[PDB]
């Protein structure tokens, strides 16, 4: 029960064979979720190098509302990982908590737990075995998928077990009898997570079991009068039984319930002693331009920044600012200087204020009256 | 519950464009990338396009770089096989493919193509539509003692493919030997059909080649005759 | 319907091959001696699914863990089998009172040393570097043992006053572990100070170790009788005595009892037992294996009464009296592998004594 | 200039067991095949057994298929068959060849030397 | 008593304690705080006067003890990735920091005396403060106990030097003896964290199980992690820490308490270091003695 | 980018054979084997090279050695007969192997040969063409030749050989030789000589013109 | 700005016009900036905090590096009574 520097503590529960565990940091204070997997039930093979395409693999993925995995340790009994954890429990104890939800919270678990199926299908893996109770809530309401690459060795071992012990959520093709579920099983799971947000009962539930693969085999649920007709016809296009009809995610990013709210994190891209290391530091400001032209784009440049500013020669500008909360004004001057017929370079210059106290700083001062300039000139 | 229906094949003149779909019947198109090979009479395998409508990013060979255009339509579950500037050498039968890219297990990332269409035939070449010209083969009066003697029937320079020979003697055959048709220089095809039969059997019984092309609609028979 | 053993791969298969020859000579059923790799781990995992061998050879302290997951099958001996052998190995192969195993023989570790590189064996742990200083001048070294099991390690372990578990009446306390004590402390130190002293190399392993001492490039090693043909075959003049004493202390290694296990899910256990109280546990089936590979002392108290002339397994016998009895609770098989990584990350030197104890102290009973 | 040596093979009992060996050098061995041949008294030239270069192909005849054992060497250049359950009557010199055809599983025949199995 | 160097601070002003040449390093209150101490890394100095253009004034000082707050606060596990560092930035972060405690940058003009600057080191608990010229507004110098003992003792010349540094450690009462931080040399980089967030100390002198020093660790060791990127492994033993300069040290500059403080003093301005261990015979721990009490007692 | 290529080979029923696949560059375990029955679809067998996908049994199994990828065949049934194909996909574009075809063992049949003279038919056509015929030969691999004329003539010969038979096994090979009306009047004597892998002295069928 | 005595007093931001009459170009800088573009000296033996003297000319003059990150590295070399200060200023883009 020690691993790291985490011990372990009381068992939250056994669903299926994996004995997750929470762990604590005596040193930081910090909880994480171990989770044990016996090498008796689901492994077949104990060669190391699938050990290391696990760690490989699986550490890689990344994403704010998938729970990340932190380490695999190898063991001679059991298989130990360490997914992060979240005290607000699962997402079905919530329903049985609260009943029905309220529509802005409704959507805004579906469109995290559907960016989290989509960072997963991006990095082309699905997750078979999706549930209200594989999905968690942190303490900020969020919604975590808790398992990717579980669910994916444990259905091609056992999937007829995996659709008696559950028919609702298994997938009419598993109980059709396809070979691999692939994606098409992660949008119906998340129709029927997204149904239970809005309504909180399950849509397919009998008590006799072949009763009830007749109605997983059969398009029909129940539809209350508590949800608009918008959010229906989505519904109808995503828990289609036959995968033709059924929902993308780009037909789910182009519906018009799913794009009222939409933080913009969640899709990336829509339309696709000492040692000191020495540093090169540079004169000025080197553009390669006409001479008669820099001076106009540093005209460009002053003249939005609200300077007051007057010349000597034709390229010696002493320039002058008044700074909004200190009374006292800032000078300076621009000077421009010829290193070779192609780049032109811009030097500043700075001039000591000779009787004034003034207050705040005047070197400072002179950098406010640079880093605004160098910015807008980019050059 | 997958079959993949293809369409849109059967003979095209070379320099003309065709669009050959694959209706993705059982699963969805938008994850799968649809896969096309390209399968020589006589040679093996030989992949040509892809397109994965999920990320919108298309695959092509190097010998068919940007000259086949591949399109995917995932409102009616097809893939659009639209060729253009075609040579002669691109006569093969097409084969439609799934392809599954996801990880199925924790160590193997998989990528292979799990589910094939039948693959319908596309025939390239300058020739039209020509009729069969059947001619006898003259079984030889001299042989070898205790040695069965050969006959077979010519059929030479027809155009398209299908050909079914058949025998008067009677309905079943045996000895038969139907061989692979062979495209020569001029384009046309070639066909023998040869039956082994005792020598004795010269004099006696005769046989009668029967040539069907259906395409053609040239049902025309050929008497064999010994004769030197 | 036939019979599979799986025994580790420096045992004697080829007399378990020939006792089963003499099985298939009697009633035709055919048996397949396999030797696979770390067999402690492939054993259970198999054994879930239903599948895999019908018998298993191993030491009684796995045999709880497979008890516990229903993995072993219950035995019923006779009174005049139990006769038959000694009482503390049926005492050892006991699992919440009930009997588990048929016990095969008992087997310990003991000191064997070169009697021409090193006539006159040390009485003192000490005094072993004082020696390989005088060695390493004649290009040869002092001792050189298995470093990655803690089977090796564990006597200096525990010579001081270390123990896997406290064992008052009948029970194992998996709270009250001795790992993390003074003694254990001291004997990990001074297995440490071995290796930074440039005494003995961290990577050392069985093999290495074995034709070493078959080569006569040591001078002394720690290893179990099983080794002993191989010790034959080479022709060194070779002796067996007791371990050295640390500290004024003996050392106290585990005491090891092979032993024969079978599947609950088997339906050749009639068979099996058939097969193992008829020709395995008796005066012609134990000799077969020994003339192979020697195991020591025997359960079979008429064999071991022949058997005991021989002064290197009294010597054994000697160290296992004045050794310890592995416990049989499920606990150990956490234990065996936190021990390997805290001996493992202490000859290394990527852990301290105190640390490495410490993850050794924590995950002793549970993990 | 290819050269060709066979070895073995004479006065042997019939129904026993007999072993033959055929071998060449001066070139290049491993791309090429080896083939055995018959030449019964009162017969033609008949086929015996081939061996392909790397192990692909064991072909025999319809006569010997389940009672002789053709094998090949790398490593001494020499083949060698195994004749099992030998009749009386297919006493008949027996021939090796030479494959001549160059990256290709055709073959082209040549025998070099034959030596005259007699059984009684 | 202590005359002869309080006129001496009185007189000889802050003017003469800058040095030739020196870099300054001044940070933007709305940058990252990630950055921040990778440019201390690049630059070298431990101190930079922070400016708030929102407010145009210096608004405070970050160092290398804020780095030991951050990485004592925002910091939850070795495998976790501490995204805290980069997302919060001097502005978010001193807004949590100093909710309770409110404390304006302090400073001195370089025309006042040094006596003035040893009183407002030693009074707010300050090591460094800056200087700044009230007539133009802008820092110079960032100013330390080691350069104020630097500028001591190339002027501690004169005839009358020994009116107490003749007498022995023990009898001056120099340095603090009764509550001393310490810690194993097994001890994790995060207990060290927390110790110097719990207390206010400067230095960690590491011992054995017996308590002999074997090595020291400092906060200016601390820098070196975020050097080279071990920041996000805090678990490792502080032998680990130490091992980045064990090619390059000596030893532990030890001293005892039968010793006269002039020749402590030679022997710490000669080494450029900021404290001492006491010890024994044996080697244990008694005491630190720091620059804060040194000065402590030469400004009564 | 890369090529691929297996090897070939034919064995008999049961037996345990081995179809290397030598990458060119270096690819991950990401290799497929798909077996095509002649006229069918290519059914898929094992994906990733070393697993076996669900369907088809546990007799085909695949090891990995570095870039050599293999499949093995242990108790071969009579059903598995049918061309197998290598496969990367590993890299952008996707390369087939040259596809293994596998035989199933016959005992060696000598060849025989019977020359076809052509028919009064087609010579007033002006197209004439010669054929020589292989009957109930073994293996697959023959060579003839058309010295005609005692002339090698080349490029107008085109071998057409068929598959195997379901009940004997057996080959057929036709190699027609192509001309015209006007190439008899440089063609007294036409010989199709075969050099088989059992034919122990090559044969040849000569018939001499206008009888 | 009353210590400069300028042509056109004015300092306004309007009078900014390119449609000067005069194609002159501008004057060469000294060759000691050319070391200062291309070197800066930092002593290793000495205190890091430390630095060699610079010179009387590269005083006030800006020294930007490359963006690697969301800094601007920006510094002068200022110039007191005596002491030489060289105020580097880190600020987010
Ligand atoms: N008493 C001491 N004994 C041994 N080493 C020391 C001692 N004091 C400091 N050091 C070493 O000197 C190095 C830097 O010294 P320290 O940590 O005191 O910062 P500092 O040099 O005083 O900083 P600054 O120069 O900015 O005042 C550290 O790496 C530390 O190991
Ligand atoms: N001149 C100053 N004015 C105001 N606050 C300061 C000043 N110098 C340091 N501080 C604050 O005091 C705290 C403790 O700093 P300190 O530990 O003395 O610096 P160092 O780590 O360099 O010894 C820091 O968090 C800093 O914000
Ligand atoms: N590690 C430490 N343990 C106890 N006291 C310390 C430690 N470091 C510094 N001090 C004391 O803290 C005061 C200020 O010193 P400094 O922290 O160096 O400015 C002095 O009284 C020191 O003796
Ligand atoms: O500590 C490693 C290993 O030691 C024991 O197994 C030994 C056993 O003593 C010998 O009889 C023989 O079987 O070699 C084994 C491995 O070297 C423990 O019984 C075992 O649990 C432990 O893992």
């Amino acid at each position: 029960v020690k691993i790291g520097h985490y011990i372990l503590g009381d068992t939250l529960g056994v669903g299926t064979f994996g004995k997750v565990k929470v762990g604590k940091h005596e040193l930081t204070g910090h909880k994480v979720a171990v989770k044990i997997l016996n090498r008796q039930k689901i492994r077949s093979l104990d060669v190391v190098g699938k050990i290391r395409r696990e760690i490989q693999n699986l550490k890689l993925f990344r994403h704010p509302h998938i729970i990340k995995l932190y380490q695999v340790i190898s063991t001679p009994s059991d298989i130990f990982m360490v997914m992060e954890y979240v005290s607000g429990g699962e997402l079905f104890d919530y329903i049985c908590k609260n009943g029905r939800l309220d529509e802005k919270e409704s959507r805004r678990l579906f469109q995290q737990i559907l960016s989290g199926v989509d960072y997963c299908h991006r990095h082309m893996v699905v997750h078979r075995d999706l549930k209200p109770e594989n999905v968690l809530l942190d303490a900020h309401m969020n919604a975590k998928i808790a398992d990717f690459g579980l669910s994916n060795m444990m259905s091609d071992g056992e999937f007829l077990r995996t659709s008696c012990g559950s028919p609702n959520y298994a997938a009419p093709e598993v109980i059709s009898g396809r070979l691999y579920a692939g994606p098409e099983v992660d949008i119906w799971s998340s129709g029927v997570i997204l149904y239970a947000l809005l309504c909180g009962t399950l849509p397919f539930d009998d008590d006799h079991v072949p009763t009830l693969f007749k109605k997983i085999c059969d398009g029909i649920f129940y539809t209350p009068q508590y949800l608009n007709p918008s959010v229906i016809s989505l519904l109808k296009h995503m828990l289609q039984v036959d995968p033709m009809k059924r929902a993308t995610i780009k037909d789910i990013r182009e519906h018009e319930w799913f794009k009222q709210d939409l933080p913009k994190y969640l899709f990336p891209e829509d339309p696709s002693h000492q040692g000191v290391r020495k540093a090169k530091w540079h004169l000025g400001i080197r553009s390669q331009s006409r001479p008669n032209d820099i001076m106009a784009e540093v005209c460009r440049a002053i003249k939005q920044l609200d300077y007051e500013w007057k010349v000597v020669n034709p390229y010696y500008l002493r320039v002058r600012r008044k700074n909004p909360v200190t009374s006292t004004y800032s000078k300076m001057s621009l000077q421009l200087y010829q290193v070779d017929s192609r780049t032109y370079l811009l030097d500043f210059r700075s001039i000591d204020d000779e009787l004034t106290p003034r207050p705040g700083s005047h070197t400072i001062e002179f950098f406010e009256m640079c880093a605004n300039l160098i910015k807008i000139l980019a050059q | 519950e997958v079959q993949l229906v293809e369409s849109g094949g059967g003979l095209v003149q070379p320099g003309g464009s065709l669009r050959l779909s694959c209706a993705a019947s059982g699963f969805n198109i938008y994850y799968y990338s649809i896969h096309w090979v390209r399968q020589a009479p006589g040679k093996g395998l030989e992949w040509v396009a892809s397109i994965y409508p999920y990320s919108g990013s298309t695959s092509y060979a190097d010998s068919v770089k940007g000259r086949f255009t591949i399109s995917a339509d995932t409102s009616k579950n097809t893939a659009y096989l639209q060729m253009n500037s075609l040579r002669a050498e691109d006569t093969a039968v097409y084969y439609c493919a799934r392809y599954y890219p996801y990880f199925i297990s924790y160590y193997s990332k998989m990528e292979a193509m799990d589910y094939w269409g039948q693959g319908t035939l596309v025939t390239v070449s300058s020739a039209s539509t020509k009729g069969p010209s059947v001619f006898p083969l003259a079984p030889s009066s001299k042989s070898t003692s205790g040695g069965t003697a050969a006959l077979g029937c010519l059929v030479k320079d027809y155009f398209p493919e299908p050909v079914t020979v058949s025998w008067n003697s009677g309905a079943l055959t045996s000895g038969v030997h139907t061989f692979p048709a062979v495209l020569q220089s001029s384009g046309l095809y070639s066909l023998s059909s040869v039956v082994t039969v005792p020598s004795s059997s010269l004099g006696t019984q005769t046989y009668i080649c029967n040539v069907n092309h259906k395409p053609s609609n040239t049902k025309v028979d050929k008497k064999v005759e010994p004769k030197s | 319907g036939k019979l599979v053993i799986w025994i580790n791969g420096d045992k004697g298969y080829n007399g378990l091959a020939e006792v089963g020859k003499k099985f298939e000579k009697d009633t035709g059923i055919k048996v397949t001696v396999e030797h696979p790799d770390k067999l402690e781990e492939k054993f259970p995992q198999v054994a879930a699914t239903g599948d895999g061998p019908d018998i298993i050879f191993w030491a009684h302290d796995r045999f709880g863990g497979y008890a516990q997951s229903g993995l072993l099958a219950e035995i019923t001996p006779a009174a005049a089998f139990q006769d038959k052998l000694y009482p503390f190995t049926w005492d050892a192969v006991r699992y919440n009172g009930k009997l588990i195993a048929y016990p095969i023989a008992v087997e310990a570790l003991s000191l064997i040393y070169n009697k021409d590189l090193l006539p006159n064996p040390p009485k003192t742990w000490e005094e072993i570097p004082a020696l390989d200083k005088e060695l390493k001048a004649k290009g040869k070294s002092a001792l050189m043992f298995n470093l990655q099991e803690p089977y090796f390690t564990w006597p200096l372990i525990a010579a001081d006053g270390g123990y896997a578990f406290k064992y008052e009446n009948g029970k194992y306390d998996i709270k009250d572990v001795g790992v993390d004590n003074a003694g254990a402390k001291a004997g990990l130190t001074f297995l440490v100070d071995l290796i930074k002293n440039k005494h003995m190399n961290a990577d050392t392993d069985y093999s290495i170790a074995e034709a070493a001492f078959n080569k006569g490039e040591t001078a002394m090693t720690i290893n179990g009788p099983w080794a002993w043909s191989n010790i034959d075959t080479s022709a060194v003049n070779y002796g067996v005595t007791v371990l050295p004493t640390f500290k004024g202390q003996p050392s106290k290694p585990f005491v090891g009892v092979l032993s024969a296990g079978i599947n609950a899910a088997s339906p050749n256990k009639e068979l099996a037992k058939e097969f193992l109280e008829n020709y395995l546990l008796t005066d012609e089936g134990l000799e077969a294996v020994n003339k192979d590979k020697p195991l020591g002392a025997v359960a079979l108290k008429s064999y071991e009464e022949e058997l005991a002339k021989d002064p290197r397994i009294a010597a054994t016998m000697e160290n296992a009296q004045k050794g310890e009895i592995m416990p049989n609770i499920p606990q150990m098989s956490a234990f065996w592998y936190a021990v390997r990584t805290a001996v493992i990350n202490a000859a290394s030197g990527r852990q301290t004594v105190d640390e490495a104890l410490k993850d050794a102290q924590t995950n002793a009973a549970e993990f | 200039q290819v050269q060709l040596q066979e070895s073995g093979g004479g006065l042997v009992q019939p129904g026993g067991s007999l072993r033959l060996s055929c071998a060449a050098s001066g070139r290049t061995i491993s791309r090429y095949a080896m083939s055995w041949f018959r030449q019964a008294p009162g017969k033609e030239r008949e086929f015996v057994a081939v061996a392909r270069r790397s192990g692909d192909g064991a072909f025999y005849a319809d006569s010997v298929q389940g009672r002789f054992t053709v094998s090949r060497d790398d490593a001494k250049n020499t083949v060698y068959l195994q004749m099992n359950s030998l009749k009386p009557e297919d006493t008949a010199v027996y021939y090796c060849a030479i494959d001549s055809d160059t990256f290709y599983s055709g073959s082209y025949d040549y025998w070099g030397q034959g030596t005259q199995v007699t059984v009684s | 008593n202590n005359s002869v160097y309080t006129s001496f601070m009185k007189s000889h002003r802050c003017y003469d304690l800058i040095p030739t040449s020196s870099k300054l390093v001044v940070f933007d209150t709305s940058l990252q705080v990630k950055k921040a101490f990778f440019a201390l890394v690049t630059n070298g100095v431990r101190a930079a006067p922070l400016w708030d253009s929102k407010k145009q004034s210096f608004v405070g000082m970050l160092t290398i003890t804020d780095f030991i707050n951050i990485l004592h606060r925002y910091y939850k596990s070795a495998l976790v990735q501490i995204y805290e560092l980069e997302e919060h930035k001097i502005e978010t972060w001193r807004e949590v920091y100093l909710q309770d405690s409110f404390k304006p940058l302090v400073c001195i003009s370089p025309n006042a005396s040094l006596f003035d600057a040893v009183s407002s080191l030693i009074r707010n608990k300050i090591h460094r403060l800056p200087v700044i010229d009230p007539e133009s507004g802008n820092t110079l110098y960032i100013l330390t106990h080691k350069r104020i003992l630097k500028f001591l003792k190339l002027f501690i010349t004169e005839f009358p030097k020994p009116e107490f540094m003749s007498k022995s450690l023990e009898e001056l009462q120099i340095g603090t003896y009764a509550n001393i931080a310490m810690v194993r040399t097994t001890t994790p980089v995060y207990v060290a964290l927390g110790i110097f967030v719990q207390h206010r100390v400067s230095a960690l002198p590491v011992v054995d199980e017996k308590g002999r020093v074997v090595d020291i660790y400092s906060k200016f060791d601390v820098i070196n992690l975020a050097a080279e990127k071990t920041y996000n492994n805090l678990d490792v033993s502080v032998t680990k820490a130490l091992q980045h300069r064990s090619h390059y040290f000596e030893g532990v500059l030890k001293c005892y308490l039968h010793e006269t403080l002039e020749t402590i003093i030679n022997r710490l301005v000669e080494a450029e270091v900021h404290r001492l261990v006491v010890v024994d015979e044996n080697d244990v721990v008694k005491g630190i003695v720091s620059l804060s009490d040194i000065l402590q007692a030469l400004v009564l | 980018q890369m090529t691929q290529s297996p090897s070939s080979l034919s064995a008999s029923v049961g037996d345990r054979v081995t179809i290397t696949c030598r990458a060119s560059q270096s690819v991950s375990s990401a290799v497929a084997w798909y077996q095509q029955k002649p006229g069918k679809a290519p059914k898929l067998l094992i994906y990733s090279a070393s697993s076996l996908y669900s369907g088809v049994p546990s007799r085909f199994s695949g090891s990995r050695s570095g870039t050599d990828f293999t499949l093995t065949i242990s108790s071969l049934q009579p059903e598995d007969f049918a061309t197998y194909y290598c496969q990367q996909s590993s890299s952008g574009p996707i390369t087939f192997g040259q596809g293994t075809k596998v035989e199933i063992k016959r005992t060696v049949a000598a060849p025989s040969v019977f020359i076809f003279p052509p028919s009064d038919s087609q010579l007033k056509s002006g197209t004439a063409s010669v054929v020589c015929l292989l009957n109930n030969f073994y293996p697959r691999e023959a060579k003839v030749q058309w010295k005609v004329d005692n002339a090698l003539q080349s490029g107008n010969s085109q071998e057409s050989v068929t598959e195997q038979d379901s009940k004997d096994s057996t080959y057929s090979l036709s190699s027609t030789l192509t001309l015209s009306k006007a190439d008899y009047e440089k063609h007294k004597v036409y010989a199709c000589e075969v050099t088989h892998q059992g034919l122990s002295s090559p044969v040849t069928k000569s018939f001499n013109r206008g009888e | 700005d009353l210590s400069s005595s300028p042509p056109g007093p004015y300092g306004q931001e309007m009078y900014a016009f390119r449609s000067a009459a005069r194609f002159k170009s501008p004057p060469i800088l000294p060759p000691h900036l050319l070391q200062v573009i291309l070197n800066k000296d930092t002593n290793i033996s000495c205190d890091p905090a430390l630095l060699p003297e610079p010179n009387h000319v590269m005083l006030n003059h800006l020294y930007a590096l490359s963006i690697k990150d969301s800094v601007m590295v920006l510094s002068a070399t200022h110039r007191y009574k005596k002491k030489y200060v060289t105020t580097l200023l880190y600020k987010p883009i």
